[PDB]
């Protein structure tokens, strides 16, 4: 029967049925709890909202993402997330549906294990499987070679793949992603007088980031320009009026990805880690990797990011190599799309982990080639 | 052809796969089936024919197929926004395009073989709900000369109609179900009802394997009456 | 019916039909196997590439020449090579084709024995025969007398022939050939900063050797010249840009053939082994041999090798004999050409080893004058 494809990630849970063309249900992976006491008896306030309901009730809740950097920290909230997904967003008994789960590379094995165990005990699925987000992202792009630069809300990784073979020793995980950009924007928005501190208004800041920010092709020129003119200021109306204006910030914020020093990190920028991951691969496959820089995840959705990315990585690479950047317009869902594609295969229907098999071999089965 | 990992399923897989090619399809087919089955088998290079790629056997004999082009002939991703355009057009095209999640495929996973195997089962069930009868209009001759016929050409109509398969399935059992009316009168010439049949059968040298008279008629394989045909005459 | 001529050699399998003018199929005699694990299911990745397929998939394979020095060391990969040759390169059922095989002189007896046995059992040819590469290379040159200096990729041997008679007591085999030159070049390329260690990039080094290297007429003068000027430096672009430049190495590398001490071998150089092979023959035939030095094999294809060879062997020989060196412009295929010529004959059509005969007498028939 049909298989389920739940791509957790941070920030956004996106689920749907295998074989479909887009995730049916998409909502923020947060859990809220009231933080005042409530006085209207008979209102029957529940004790913890979740998803879009919490996102609507923000004003009186305290929101807590149960996934920090690709890893799950609060397991009970994650179970609430999954249960809400299955029983409300998809409205389907998970009793008879093999589900496909995703996770970033280089994660604590305990994460994946406990994930498997909860899936088989609490929800009691018939089968399951855990896939690497980047491989699925490659699937969705109809490629079979090329490094993929996924950058979700919590983590950022490069995976070089060639002829369907992955070179694990060249995988580069980096813990800079949309949440960090949101925080840095919250910080640099103070110097205009705007102060957002609440977990609620962090969402306001995230919206501001998704609407106004953009990558600048040349940082110094854009800085000097914003200094001289004012053709870069754009306004924005908050949920209570009182429009605000941001200028330099619009491209200061996402610039972090290329100069992580802005937030005190020491690691190299996006382009730099990409080029390094290239150079770690064997010399015979570097031209194709140069030609097939796939890009996915919501953080790669900035206006101008592909052009700046191309310029930098061109400056690093030799001059006789063709640099291309595959940036589809729906790339925010490429992981889920590739997941649906893979789950819909038949040559895949023998890679699942059967409930019986797990009962036979325990949650240690995941690391085994029942991967 | 129809089970999971069957030929149609594999063709669907290759219509989904990122950089599939005819050679990859041929390989996948072989590695999934060759040697690991009996009907499926390798083509034989001969007869000056251009290219065969895999040979199947049916009730109408063996046949080998050519694979070049099956991939881009089977994929048909139906767009959706344009179908909305059609629904909102002012002609009567919208009359066709008038407007659950489980088992429904995406507008990017569409494939011809799927719709085939769907309506084919629609038939094979609504027809299974109805009593059958059969007619096989042969053409016995190239031209319009009646009465005269050539075998090889009607031999083809034999297999395309597969009536020889019916005569074969009824042929490896007891094809001859006959009463006493002619049995007694044609077999009394060696030992001149039921017990009379027992006498007339035990006396003309037949073993009790290749026949059976249950309670009304006696059942016979084909090739045994010919044995008697020449012997029940003297 | 047609006969096949499969010249195995090291480094390069070259096959074709008897009577033709050049081998139809020519491809590197290597067998690659993936060394990563592969993650994209449904890719149906085969488990062992071979030939140009592997030479193209180099970036993710580990290549294994199944012929070390004229001798076959891994029989399974050699069987894969033969099977691929027949069924894909020539696309011919070997059931009805006598095949001609070649091997160097002074090889393990079990080599040709097991070769015949496999050819008769696995592929089930009607007949076959094993010939000496040097005799064929002489056939192709339209000669009937003269030392032939075949220097393939794995082995180097001299065979003096006169009036169609071979003098086996003077056959001099030496185990220095193109593969060792490639390795020595890999070594001395370090001292410039370039490091190639992978079996894949040994092929890159081989290409560099085939393109840039050449033999110096006078080693000391060329060394001093490269020291003084820079008119010898030439560049070369690797498969990912990053052009390199090599100077002294261009003639340092193939100089080994004349000074094996560079790679720590004790035997004499090419010119000197040739002269010795001459001197071991009867005095009455030395002038013709002096006049008819033949050269075959890809390693004898360096620019300038014939001139240096002539100078050296002239210095060794008396001053009244005339020294000549027959270096045709296609000498790389002289073995296959001579093989086709010989197989096309009819005086040869009774030297084959008929399968019936082998079934009657076992693989020991090879050494028996059914040669
Ligand atoms: N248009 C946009 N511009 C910039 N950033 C965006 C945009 N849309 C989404 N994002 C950021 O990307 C994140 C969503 O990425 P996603 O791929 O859902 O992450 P994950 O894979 O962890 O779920 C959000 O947290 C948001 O901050
Ligand atoms: N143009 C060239 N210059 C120098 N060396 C070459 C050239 N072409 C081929 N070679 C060397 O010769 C070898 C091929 O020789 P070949 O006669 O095919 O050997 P074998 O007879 O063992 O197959 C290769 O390994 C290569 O290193």
């Amino acid at each position: 029967t049909t298989a389920l494809v739940c791509d957790n990630g941070s920030g956004l849970v996106k689920a749907g049925f295998a074989g479909d063309d887009a995730p049916r249900a998409v909502f923020p992976s947060i859990v809220g709890r009231p933080r005042h006491q409530g006085v209207m008896v008979g209102m029957g306030q529940k004790d913890s909202y979740v998803g879009d309901e919490a996102q609507s009730k923000r004003g009186i809740l305290t929101l807590k993402y149960p996934i920090e950097h690709g890893i799950i920290t609060n397991w009970d909230d994650m179970e609430k997330i999954w249960h809400h997904t299955f029983y409300n967003e998809l409205r389907v008994a998970p009793e008879e549906h093999p589900t496909l789960l995703t996770e970033a590379p280089l994660n604590p094995k305990a994460n994946r294990e406990k994930m498997t165990q909860i899936m088989f005990e609490t929800f009691n699925v018939p089968a399951m499987y855990v896939a690497i987000q980047a491989v699925l992202s490659l699937y969705a792009s109809g490629r079979t070679t090329g490094i993929v630069l996924d950058s979700g809300d919590g983590v950022t990784h490069n995976v070089p793949i060639y002829e369907g073979y992955a070179l694990p020793h060249a995988i580069m995980r980096l813990d800079l992603a949309g949440r960090d950009l949101t925080d840095y924007l919250m910080k640099i928005l103070t110097e205009r007088g705007y102060s957002f501190v609440t977990t609620a208004e962090r969402e306001i800041v995230r919206d501001i980031k998704e609407k106004l920010c953009y990558v600048a092709l040349d940082f110094e020129n854009e800085m000097a320009t914003a200094a001289s003119s004012s053709s870069l200021e754009k306004s924005y109306e908050l949920p209570d009026g009182q429009v605000i204006t941001i200028g330099n910030e619009r491209f200061r914020c996402p610039e972090t990805l290329f100069q992580p020093s802005f937030i005190g990190m020491e690691s190299a920028g996006i382009h730099e880690t990409t080029y390094n991951s290239i150079m770690k691969c064997d010399i015979d496959i570097r031209k194709d990797l140069y030609a097939n820089n796939v890009m996915s995840g919501g953080t790669t959705m900035y206006p101008g990011i592909a052009d700046r990315m191309q310029k930098e990585i061109t400056a690093l690479a030799p001059s006789t190599m063709k640099i291309k950047i595959i940036a589809p317009p729906e790339r925010k869902y490429s992981v889920w799309i590739g997941g649906s594609i893979l789950a819909s295969l038949s040559t895949f229907q023998q890679m699942w982990i059967t409930k019986q098999e797990y009962d036979e071999a325990g949650p240690s089965i995941v690391h085994r080639k029942c991967f | 052809i129809e089970k999971p990992m069957g030929i149609f399923s594999i063709l669907e897989e290759e219509c989904m796969f990122p950089k599939a090619t005819d050679t990859s399809f041929k390989n996948k087919l072989y590695e999934q089936h060759l040697g690991k089955s009996n009907n499926f088998q390798k083509p034989k290079p001969a007869k000056g024919k251009v290219e065969a790629h895999f040979s199947l056997v049916h009730y109408a004999g063996t046949v080998d197929y050519n694979i070049a082009g099956w991939l881009d002939k089977n994929k048909d991703p139906l767009n959706e926004t344009v179908v909305g355009l059609y629904q909102k057009s002012s002609m009567k095209t919208l009359a066709y395009l008038f407007s659950k999640g489980a088992k429904k495929k995406g507008s990017s996973f569409q494939t011809v073989s799927a719709l085939f195997r769907e309506n084919l089962n629609k038939l094979m069930t609504n027809l299974r709900s109805t009593h059958p009868h059969f007619v096989r209009c042969i053409i016995p001759n190239e031209t319009k000369t009646p009465g005269a016929m050539e075998h090889e050409l009607v031999l083809h109509q034999l297999r395309c109609n597969g009536v020889l398969e019916g005569i074969r399935i009824c042929r490896k059992g007891f094809p001859s179900r006959i009463l006493y009316a002619d049995f007694k009168q044609r077999y009394k010439v060696l030992n001149a009802s039921k017990k009379a049949s027992e006498k007339l059968l035990g006396s003309i040298d037949i073993d009790h394997t290749q026949y059976k008279f249950g309670h009304t008629k006696v059942f016979f394989k084909a090739g045994l009456l010919g044995l008697l045909e020449e012997m029940r005459d003297d």
